[PDB]
């Protein structure tokens, strides 16, 4: 499971400021790669959370404790 | 609509790494969470790609390369080695 | 008030990988303005936060509460 | 000792500051509150410096210029045009 180039593509061409701006092939697998392990770090960190206060599921409280953590570590 | 779009391909990819990983952990996630993660991923592809762009740009180039994205990923050593080690992989390709 | 670009230079050389890694002067002045803004915006966040609790003066505490946003900013 | 001497004069800045800001806004900075400003602008110059070290590197370059720390203040849009303003004046200079 994982996402799709094309997916990662329309995503980062979204957002460039030049339309000259382009992405190679490589690069784009990696970013693949890249946005997968922070929805996984994302999961796994929400779930940590969650066991550290007991809760029953990962609500989005939990979540929100461990944002600022996550988007410094990337 | 557009973005409307690309944001409910996100959802959905969103869900299903959510899906593998609470059955993993053995801890469930509420679809608020899973939503909440989504956007948090949209949002962080704006980021990604604008940094990217500059990074490119500062070495004189308009296609963006493996080291642009792996000066993304500079800033734990823990990232670092696993989008090195998975750019070794796809060289490999 | 502000850093010396003495006191900045070492700070910087300090920490850099290669002993080669040089600094021009030019860059060495935008960080001196670039360290000042940091303390500015921690000192600034941090009256911010203590106002906002009604605190009678900026504590640890309350600094550490606007340090995770703080560094997302830097 | 060396780095005691450096945090010592960043120190003391960091209250020279801390005092002029205080007296700004009329509000108060514990000890505890100033040290901790300092050992934290201490600690933040070592990521200021490998940063633009990288960043200069990935330019190929090993002294680092104004494009470089530019690049270091692109995160909020606000520390961009304060940079970029501040960067004008020192070129005058």
């Amino acid at each position: 499971s994982g996402f799709r180039k094309e997916l990662v593509s329309r995503l980062l061409h979204l957002h460039f400021k030049d339309d000259k701006t382009k992405v190679s092939g490589d690069a784009l697998q990696l970013m693949v790669e890249l946005l997968k392990v922070f929805v996984v770090e994302a999961a796994v960190r929400g779930v940590r959370q969650a066991q550290a206060e007991d809760a029953l599921r990962v609500d989005v409280d939990q979540l929100e404790k461990v944002l600022p953590q996550l988007l410094l570590d990337f | 609509s557009y973005q409307q779009r690309l944001k409910a391909a996100v959802h959905y990819t969103v869900g299903c790494l959510c899906e593998e990983v609470a059955l993993d952990k053995a801890m469930q996630f509420s679809k608020q969470t899973i939503a909440a993660i989504s956007e948090l991923t949209f949002r962080q592809c704006e980021n990604f790609a604008k940094d990217l762009e500059m990074f490119a740009r500062h070495a004189k180039r308009t296609t963006i390369n493996t080291e642009d994205v792996k000066l993304l990923a500079r800033r734990s050593n823990s990232l670092l080695k696993y989008i090195t080690d998975k750019s070794e992989e796809i060289a490999q390709a």
